């Protein structure tokens, strides 16, 4: 059994259930030290952030426009697919839509 | 409702100790007491030892009845019992006089003042509603008129704590609403008689006792009031009044050179 | 002492275990908590019993009249676990049973993923976690 | 700082919140504040940049056209 | 030892038959009793009559048997029956039987007089009279006696009103 | 956050000492406090704990 | 003094939001707020009496050291005319457990208790409110405390001393106190304990 | 696929709501 | 559906038992005449509410998780089947939970009851009935007695006007070119090949820096500004005001039809109201009926009409549909008219246009029945099951020989192709 | 099983409605989730779809709801502020203004440390200067003395129930009358 | 099964109709068959 | 059955008196009271009415008639919570306890309204928990604490001066609205008067005895000037010993 | 019981067939390895097999991530640094 993204072994969270801030912290609560409490309320359910790519190999890159100019004679719109250099990034680098790449080599 | 008994028995006792403002007289108007007996210091009055009240040997509303105490009064005791009287029988009075849904007739002028103040009379209606159907307290609601602001804002509404005046406040009284809760229970049981929720029979009795309202009263008073504030001898007892409150100043200020 | 263990994992890892007041689901937790204990069964067998367990028809569309990612509120779970070590006499003085669960969820409240377990160190199997590391362990 | 204030005397404050028009700009001020703020706790950067554009700005009907006019234009939805 | 102990126990302890809600003690999903909500419930109430604490009241120290000897001329009625009837009255909370609310109406009439002089109209007073027949307090309104309760069991009773320490036991 | 921290046991600090600058003789701390605490040590004003100086 | 790098906020965790009518950017050159709250109070008292902060109401007993809460009630009490005695005192208490946590005390408690069992059952679907106060009150219970004290001990969280402590307290019992503190199946475990619980509680 | 499970969907039908209306007019796509 | 007299002959299926029990009696009053001689229908809340079930549910697929929840279950011990057959009725089909008043599906919902006790309780003929109800027809809009109700409104075919141009335009043909570029511009446009646009561009210095220009940019800005310009115009005039004639029709038992000239100023809600206070004060009702106006659709659909600026895009869209040999001075449009009330008088005109709308054998025959099965209407002397089968089944059999069944009200449900393949 | 019951549209519209106003989502769930009451969040998703079906479109509706909760919490908070001020005559209850005094006792007394003699003599002064105290106080600076305005007391609002007249009647309006 | 009372009302759905339980016109009074108890001792054994 | 009965009926033997017109009224009157009950089901709060230990289908015994009671509890009570419950969410105080509500919004004038309904609910609370309905008879341990303080050389003298000075402090709060409380201060018993809005709670007393001095509950039977013969039937009425373990639970 | 149920008496509890035959797998699995330490094969740590896996290839840089001792390690103070040597140069 392996995740996707890292190969772990669960799904990843911070919190889950709807008591637990409040199930944790409960001597406090019928204290009334929570009243005003913002830790309780801003971090409550937060999540974590989505990593991941949605494109792996980006189909997104470019966007429309760009393939008009990935001709020959578009020596600007070329050059921002390149390294300083002039050679083009390896595919796990800079991912292009497979037209985008056939297009520039040529 | 009237007191005018038990202060007829109280008042004796009090007026040598008002001599201070005046003295012994014939008439005396229960605003006037209401006022001279408002705000009472701990420090100058104080409750004289074995005060009867103090260690609940006998009841506040009871002290009107045994000689004893009248012979020696404490103070600030018989001061708080006249207070709540005159106050309370006060309110009845001129609720009694505002509360005649006699005249339908509705004056002009008074429509002249509203409309610049408020916008409308249904403006007035409303603010008299949700200032006496909202309530921390069942009191009386009172819509006076203050001449601090009066070019502004001649009329505003106070809703206050239980039977307390707005001559406390130095607000002018124009008129009154009696949401104390003999009102809402009586009409509570003039429901459920015939031929339900709290708040909203509470704002029941809030519109249908403005609606019984006779404005040609609140004209008198408003006029009374106005000009009041316009007469000379108010701003001479101002002058004189504040010109003692300096030489007071200044001579406390002597008194520890 | 495994056992407040185990009552952790019932309380705290499973979404929606049904209404823990019923006296059905009620039951079901009872009994396997009593083999838990006396090592009438595994861990991880009695852990897969209790969430295959019968419940009601159509569990999953009467849970969405209450529920929206199906995680239910978590008190009915403590509460019915304390109170079958309770009524089972397994402490012998009676707080101890409520405390130990309750403090062994407070301490993982603060990992990152808490409610989650990789499912082969999630309990008993050939290759353990060492005894620090441990899920709900006292030595964390 | 122990100088005496009774809550009597700030009554007409008080009366003054009454109105609706300070529960209107009340209102107005809450529904203002009410959208989702991420800002978190004070921060210097955004400070400086707030600020340093405010010194930048301080040196510093026709009818709608309809969707159906867009859906005409193939041009401007590019 | 001590599982097959526990077994016999909750299976001779078990409640059965239908209670407040409707419902048996084991049914699914309602529930009986919940975090001593009914133990509470008698701790605030408790298990006593009016009619009980204003005879405990007026009959004061004295002897119970020489008020019997008193309260009884020669001709009145057997002492024992009427010492019966008290006994089992005042502790192990009984209805009285008519002979007990008969001597007792005769005797403490002034406070039940002074307890009954103030009632406004619509509710509940306290009265003895026994021309219906039946003595269950169930059936005055418990308005007989000053009792709350249809039942109490009498073990129960006996033991709340000893945690009360006005009679000698020891 | 650890400049929040420092900020106010800096705060406090100077104000456990700035009461001094308040009351000389007011006392507020305990005797005992006067007998054992008054003098110099590695908690209150040490002269340096480090080598190389 | 400024940090080792400046940057721009972190971004909003998904499901992480500011608290509602929660002023985000308040300065103290801001105006007083005409409420009472722990925030409002607050920076109130970051005004007032500079950067003087307490953890608990002790504390701050602590450094007034020999002036109780009712001593002070009598100044609030002359300022505020038209209060009681009691209030005035209730005040303070009130202020200063604003300004800091909550007062730990048998009296909260009981009130706590009183008030529990003066509502009752609630129409909550579960009785939810009802387990949620059970369970909180039993935390504050002594046969807790003692077991919080097993569990700290069981990490081996004392010192040579703390078992000393734990042994002579343990040689002041008779057969007879252990007959009867036995009889709980707790007690005895306090009466052991005591010391070292008191100790880690506080 | 052509094996489905017990919990998961099996195959969208493909279209290419209008011919709802005689269902329960909440009901979504 | 317990109908039938409606098709010539007397109900059948025993529910009549069910109708007769006291207990109907005792909730409703009169309903027992009303489902019997009015053919009508009753829902879900109707037979809950009648004690004719205990059982009721919203659940997707239920058969489906009848089948998995009994394939889980293990032994056949009456004890066991009593439990799980019970917690299976329990836990979806009591309504225990997630379930209101408001929810559940009425015919009969309660002014409805009142209306029906009034008219068809302890009445003994259909004449009396009748003649009842005509006398409830009668009453005026102000009347203390007569009463209003929720009426559920009939749904429309599209549901919104954007679906009705939609739908309305698949039967025309589309230009080519919008309404506002077709007119040819003032300036004029040398049609190139598409290529010489993109060799347009140019160098010009522009203060100190050198930029590339378009040659024809400023061109294509006056024309764009002037489409635009155009747009304008359109769309301010199909604002402008709208003469025409209108028709509305009253939808109910009740055929009327409204016809009056109406002006639309569609610029400066108040337009829509302001024809509704038109309809309903030709109509003869008071001026404040909450009224759904609604569009008739040349291709027989509906909509509702919410807005003006809806509006104005119905009197565009549709040209009206007119026979020229009567002479209308402006276009027509058809718009139908739903009531958000029915008053008591309205319903009674509902029910006696149905009752006079089948056969009257089979009306009387059916009270009959009726009052045959309910007997005395004390619990007992009501027919049991096997009984009322039987009667019902004596009645229907000397029915179903008269022509009136089987050669007419036979045919009379049939759907309206298959009358257009009959003939 | 976890599976969103929320469909992708809804999820759309109550995220909108949320990021409108943080309010309106925090309302039945700031801490724990309350479930036994209902929710702004959904009772307004209500009268949304309610408005849709009317015919009005998506940004109007949205706007006109959330003016439904804005206005509602409105009337709430005049009542709050109506009551407010009863309260605040009534003498007992206290807004910052006051509090600030309160602070300034607490503070007073650690900054400076006091004796409890000390306090008590703080007590009796203050006491006096809260009752006897009088505005218009006087510095002498010789020649030469200026009066200045002071702090609030009692004997201050006398004076202002009489008008700064010194005289307990000044109301020539109507009353009861006592002989 | 027995103790959680919920299907015990089973045993007794011919109470839902008040005039026809009086009756006897349908001889099944009973969850399988004709009465509660016709064989309580036999037939469920005949599940393996 | 009770789940299907709705609220105000009572369940019992039908005697066949009904007339078959009232029995459909009767029917008519149970659709409405299922429709209300739909909407009260939403209308639910998270503060909600306490259950009441003891039968008042009846009045309290030789204190209130029906009509007087029920116009406490379902009148004036049930409207404090709703005030309580309007203004204690989309606040800080939701869905924390009655005190925590109470305790924190103590002396504050913005808050007024909710400090103000959740005081009420304590005290109407406290109020029906003090109401045993054929009263008690004081336990001796409180008789004697009681004594120690307000006992002059007499035999429980301390129960008829209690009950004296609870009458006179009860007279002597002139605006009828409010409470009064036996209440102990921690350091000794005392009779405290509540005005309307405040509770024993806000001002950290520990509170034994509840008396309700609102005009509105002594008006339907003692009218206004009963007051007295009201205060004097409490006692007939009121529960001790629940003060009695309270005064000993706050000594330990 | 008293420990791990992958671990009995004398070492790791043998399950496969290949654990009989070869049954120096059992008590062995290196030099970090002690009694307590088989079931749990990862040994404590900064000690002899503690070092974690990923995907079967263990993870030797954990200082280098978080930019702790790396060439590419993480700089705290750069611009105070080069601002004091220009004003010493
Ligand atoms: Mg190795
Ligand atoms: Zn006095």
């Amino acid at each position: 059994r392996e995740g996707w993204l890292f190969g772990q072994q669960v799904q990843l969270h911070y919190h889950r259930f709807p008591d637990e801030q409040l199930i944790t912290n409960l001597s406090r609560w019928r204290t009334g030290e929570t009243v005003g409490d913002i830790a309780m309320q801003q971090f409550r359910n937060a999540q974590p952030f989505d990593i991941e790519d949605k494109d792996p190999q980006g189909v997104q890159r470019p966007s429309p426009e760009v393939y008009m100019k990935l001709n020959y004679k578009n020596p600007a719109t070329i050059s921002r697919f390149l390294t300083r250099t002039g050679h083009m990034y390896p595919a796990d680098i800079l991912p292009l839509n497979p037209e985008a790449v056939v297009k520039l080599r040529v | 409702l009237r007191n005018a008994r038990e202060l007829h028995r109280l008042l004796p006792a009090l007026l040598p100790l008002l001599d201070p403002p005046v003295p012994t007289g014939a008439s005396v108007c229960a605003a006037h007491l209401i006022v001279a007996t408002g705000h009472v210091s701990k420090q100058r009055e104080p409750h004289m030892s074995n005060c009867p009240v103090l260690e609940r040997k006998i009841p506040l509303s009871e002290i009107a009845s045994d000689d004893n105490f009248l012979k020696h009064p404490c103070v600030p005791c018989l001061k708080h019992r006249i207070n709540f009287l005159a106050s309370e029988d006060f309110c009845y009075d001129f609720v009694e006089r505002c509360g005649c849904g006699t005249d339908g007739a509705l004056p002009p002028e008074w429509r002249c003042i509203v409309e610049r103040q408020f916008g409308s009379m249904a403006a007035l209606v409303e603010e008299l509603v949700i200032h006496a159907s909202n309530r921390r307290e069942a009191g009386w609601t009172w819509l006076v008129y203050d001449a601090q602001q009066a070019g502004e804002r001649p009329l505003l509404v106070v809703n206050m704590p239980a039977q307390r005046s707005p001559l406390l406040l130095g607000l002018w009284p124009l008129a009154v609403v009696n949401v104390t809760e003999a009102v809402l229970v009586e009409a509570v049981r003039a429901e459920s008689s015939g031929s339900k929720k709290l708040s909203e029979i509470r704002e029941k009795v809030a519109r249908d006792a403005v609606s019984r309202m006779n404005w040609g009263f609140i004209l008198q008073q408003l006029k009374k009031a106005e000009t009041y504030y316009a007469s000379s001898d108010r701003g001479e007892k101002i002058r004189v009044h504040r010109m003692k409150l300096e030489r007071e100043a200044v001579t406390k200020a002597m008194s520890g050179l | 002492d495994d056992m407040f263990i185990w009552l952790c994992h019932t309380a705290m890892s499973v979404l929606n275990p049904g209404d823990m007041r019923s006296r059905l689901i009620y039951n079901h937790l009872r009994i396997l908590a009593e083999s838990v204990a006396s090592g009438e069964m595994t861990q991880r067998t009695a852990f897969r019993f209790f969430e295959s367990a019968v419940r009601s028809p159509a569990y999953r569309e009467i849970a969405k009249r209450q529920l929206e990612g199906g995680a239910a509120t978590r008190l009915a779970g403590i509460s019915a676990a304390a109170d079958v070590m309770r009524r089972m006499g397994l402490t012998r003085r009676p707080m101890s049973s409520y405390f130990e669960l309750y403090q062994r969820i407070v301490e993982r409240s603060e990992a990152m993923t808490p409610w989650g377990f990789p499912p082969l160190f999630q309990f008993e199997e050939r290759l353990s976690l060492e005894p620090r590391l441990k899920f709900f362990s006292r030595a964390s | 700082f122990i100088s005496p204030q009774l809550p009597q005397m700030d009554w007409r404050n008080m009366s003054a919140r009454s109105s609706e028009e300070s529960i209107r700009e009340e209102m107005r001020q809450l529904a203002e504040n009410d959208v989702m703020q991420h800002q978190r706790v004070f921060n210097e950067r955004m400070w400086y940049e707030k600020e340093e554009e405010h010194r930048m700005k301080a040196r510093s009907p026709p009818r709608v056209l309809g969707g159906d006019y867009f859906k005409t234009r193939f041009g401007y939805s590019l | 030892m001590g599982e097959r102990m526990r077994a016999i126990i909750e299976d001779y302890s078990k409640g059965f038959g239908l209670g407040p809600h409707g419902h048996s003690p084991t049914h699914d999903t309602i529930h009986y009793n919940t975090l001593n909500a009914e133990g509470e419930r008698v701790r605030d109430l408790g298990y006593t009559d009016a009619l009980g604490r204003l005879f405990s009241e007026k009959l004061g120290d004295r002897d119970v048997h020489q008020w019997a000897v008193e309260s009884c001329a020669d001709g009145e009625a057997d002492v024992r029956q009427l010492l019966l009837s008290l006994h089992e009255w005042r502790e192990r909370g009984r209805p009285p039987s008519l002979l007990l609310a008969n001597v007792l109406s005769k005797y403490l009439e002034e406070e039940i007089a002074a307890f009954n002089k103030g009632i406004p109209e619509n509710a509940p007073k306290l009265q003895l009279e026994t021309s219906d027949g039946t003595l269950a307090h169930s059936g005055s309104g418990g308005s007989r006696s000053g009792t709350m309760w249809a039942d109490v069991d009498p073990t129960t009773f006996a033991l709340h009103q000893a945690s009360q320490s006005t009679r000698s036991t020891r | 956050t650890d400049r929040i921290r420092r900020y106010f046991r800096e705060l406090e600090a100077v104000h456990t000492s700035g009461s001094a600058s308040a009351r000389g003789s007011g006392g507020g701390t305990t005797a005992e406090h006067k007998q054992q605490d008054q003098f110099y040590s590695p908690e209150n004003q040490p002269i340096s704990l480090h080598r190389n100086n | 003094h400024g940090n080792l790098f400046y940057f721009r906020e972190y971004p909003m965790y998904p499901g992480e939001y500011v608290p509602a009518e929660h002023n985000t950017l308040s300065s103290l050159r801001d105006e007083l707020r005409l409420d009472l709250t722990a925030q409002s109070l607050k920076e109130a008292w970051m005004r007032v009496s500079g950067g003087v902060y307490f953890q608990s109401v002790d504390e701050y007993y602590a450094s007034v050291d020999g002036l109780d809460a009712e001593q002070i009630g009598e100044v609030l009490a002359a300022l505020f005319p038209e209060l009681n005695c009691y209030e005035a005192q209730a005040l303070v208490q009130r202020t200063l457990e604003c300004i800091s946590r909550p007062v730990s005390a048998a009296s909260r408690q009981l009130s706590r208790t009183i008030t529990a069992e003066a509502v009752g059952l609630d129409n909550a679907p579960g009785h939810y409110t009802n387990f949620l106060e059970w369970m909180g009150r039993l935390t504050e219970t002594r046969a807790f405390k003692t077991e919080h004290a097993l569990f700290e001990f069981s990490r081996r969280k004392f010192n040579r001393d703390d078992v000393r402590v734990m042994f002579e307290n343990y040689r002041l019992m008779s057969k007879a106190t252990l007959l009867a503190d036995s009889a709980d199946s707790y007690s005895h475990f306090y009466t052991v304990l005591k010391d070292f619980a008191r100790k880690v509680a506080g | 696929r052509v094996a489905f499970d017990f919990n998961d969907q099996l195959h969208p039908t493909r279209i290419g709501y209008a011919w709802f209306a005689s269902q329960d007019p909440t009901f979504g796509h | 559906i317990f109908d039938g007299p409606n098709v010539g002959i007397t109900p059948y299926g025993g529910m009549t038992r069910l109708l007769a029990r006291p207990e109907t009696s005792l909730k409703y009053p009169g309903l027992a005449e009303f489902v019997v001689l009015t053919g009508a229908s009753l829902f879900a809340g109707d037979a809950l509410r009648l004690g004719w079930t205990d059982l009721f549910t919203t659940i997707p697929d239920m058969t489906y998780h009848i089948k998995e929840w009994f394939d889980t279950t293990e032994h056949m011990h009456n004890d066991a089947v009593a439990w799980q057959l019970g917690h299976l009725l329990e836990t979806c089909f009591k309504m225990k939970e997630s379930h209101s008043s408001a929810m559940e599906r009425a015919a009969i919902t309660p002014t409805r009851a009142r209306w029906v006790e009034d008219a068809f309780a302890d009445q003994p003929s259909v004449n009396d009935i009748m003649r009842t109800l005509t006398e409830i027809e009668q009453l005026p809009f102000q009347s203390t007695h007569n009463t209003s109700d929720e009426s559920h409104i009939t749904p429309y075919t599209l549901g919104s006007v954007a679906a009705g141009v939609q739908r309305l335009g698949e039967h025309r043909l589309r230009y080519t070119l919008s309404p506002w570029d077709i007119t040819p511009p003032e300036d004029s446009v040398v049609l190139k090949h598409t290529s010489e646009m993109f060799r347009a561009y140019v160098l010009e210095r522009r203060g100190a820096t050198d930029v590339v220009t378009h040659r024809d940019a400023e061109r294509a800005a006056a024309w764009s500004q002037q489409r635009q310009r155009e747009y304008d115009a359109y769309c301010s005039l199909k604002e402008a005001p709208h003469p025409r004639h209108v028709y509305a029709r009253l939808e109910g038992c009740e055929g009327k039809i409204v016809s009056f000239e109406f002006v639309f100023e569609i610029s400066c809600t108040t337009t829509i109201s302001r024809l509704k206070s038109r309809i309903l004060d030709a109509l003869g009702m008071p001026r404040d009926r909450n009224i759904d106006l609604g569009w008739y659709l040349p291709t027989l659909d509906t909509c509702p009409i919410h807005s003006d600026e809806e509006l104005m895009q119905v009197l565009h869209t549709d040209p009206g549909i007119e026979d020229p040999k009567e002479k209308l001075r402006y276009p027509p449009i058809y718009f139908i008219v739903k009531r958000c009330t029915l008053y008591f008088s309205e319903w009674a005109y509902a029910v006696k246009h149905q009752l006079l709308l089948q056969s009257p054998f089979a009306l009387r025959a059916a009270f009959g029945l009726l009052q045959e099965v309910r007997g005395d209407g004390a619990a007992e002397n009501v027919m049991p099951l096997a009984e009322t089968l039987g009667t019902e089944f004596k009645y229907f059999t000397r029915l179903m020989r008269r022509p009136d069944f089987y050669r007419v009200g036979v045919h009379t449900d049939k759907s309206v192709e298959k009358w257009e393949e009959i003939k | 099983d976890d599976t969103s019951t929320l469909s992708p549209e809804r999820v759309a519209l109550r995220d909108e409605l949320a990021r409108k106003s943080r309010l309106v989502a925090s309302e039945g769930m700031r801490y724990y989730n309350i479930f036994w009451v209902r929710k702004p969040l959904d009772t307004m998703e209500k009268e949304y779809y309610e408005l849709k079906r009317r015919g009005v479109d998506h940004g109007e509706a949205i706007r006109k709801v959330l003016q439904g909760f804005y206005s509602g919490l409105a009337v709430k908070k005049r009542v709050a502020a109506i009551q407010a001020e009863e309260a605040k005559l009534t003498g007992r209850f206290i807004t910052m203004r006051e509090a600030t005094v309160v602070l300034g006792v607490l503070a007073k007394l650690h900054k400076e440390q006091l004796t409890p003699h000390q306090v008590s003599l703080l007590a009796k002064e203050q006491g006096e200067t809260t009752q006897s105290g009088a505005k218009l106080t006087a510095i002498v600076s010789r020649q030469v003395e200026v009066k200045e305005t002071a702090n609030d007391s009692v004997r201050q609002l006398r004076e202002k129930a009489e008008d700064q007249t010194g005289f307990p009647d000044w109301y020539t309006g109507e009353s009861p009358t006592y002989s | 099964f027995v103790d959680l009372e919920t299907g015990t009302s089973l045993y007794f759905r011919d109470t839902r109709d008040s005039a026809e339980a009086i009756a006897h016109a349908a001889d099944s009074k009973g969850i399988k068959g004709m009465d509660n108890a016709i064989d309580l001792y036999n037939e469920y054994r005949i599940v393996p | 059955y009770h789940a299907y009965v709705p609220k105000g009926a009572s369940v019992q033997m039908g005697e066949t008196f009904m007339p078959s017109n009232i029995a459909t009224a009767v029917f008519r009157e149970t659709e409405a009271a299922a429709a209300r009950a739909d909407k009260t089901k939403e209308e639910t709060g998270f503060f909600s009415q306490p259950r009441l230990n003891y039968p008042v289908s009846s009045g309290i015994p030789a204190l209130f008639s029906k009509d007087q009671f029920d116009m406490q509890y379902s009148l004036f009570h049930r409207d404090v919570v709703e005030t309580l419950n309007r203004h204690t969410l989309g606040t800080p105080l939701e869905g924390h306890n009655l005190e925590t509500v109470i305790r924190k919004t103590s002396f504050d004038a913005t808050q007024a309204v909710a400090h103000t309904a959740a005081s009420e609910h304590f005290n109407y609370c406290f109020f029906y928990k003090s109401l045993r309905p054929w009263g008690t008879a004081p336990p001796p341990r409180l008789r004697e604490a009681l004594q120690l303080q307000y006992g002059t050389n007499g035999s429980a003298d301390a129960m008829d001066e209690v009950r004296r000075i609870v009458w006179v402090t009860a007279a002597s709060h002139q605006e009828r609205c409010g409470w009064v409380y036996l209440v102990w201060s921690g350091v000794h018993f005392d009779v405290v008067e509540f005005p309307h809005g405040s509770c024993p709670i806000a001002s950290d007393l520990i509170p034994l005895l509840a008396l309700n001095v609102h005009e509105s509950a002594y008006i339907l039977d003692y009218g206004t000037s009963g007051l007295k013969q009201y205060v004097e039937n409490y006692f007939k009425a009121c529960n001790w010993p629940l003060a009695e373990r309270y005064y000993l639970m706050a000594i330990g | 019981r008293q420990h791990d149920s992958g671990v009995n008496q004398y070492g790791l509890k043998p399950t496969n067939a290949y654990d009989y035959i070869n049954p120096t797998n059992l008590i062995n699995f290196g030099r970090g390895t002690t009694f307590d330490n088989l079931g749990v094969r990862r040994a404590g740590r900064g000690e002899i097999d503690s070092s974690p896996s990923h995907s079967g290839s263990p993870v030797f840089t954990q200082a280098k991530l978080i930019g702790l001792s790396g060439e590419e390690q993480l700089t705290m103070c750069q611009s105070e640094t080069m601002a004091l040597r220009l004003c010493m140069a």
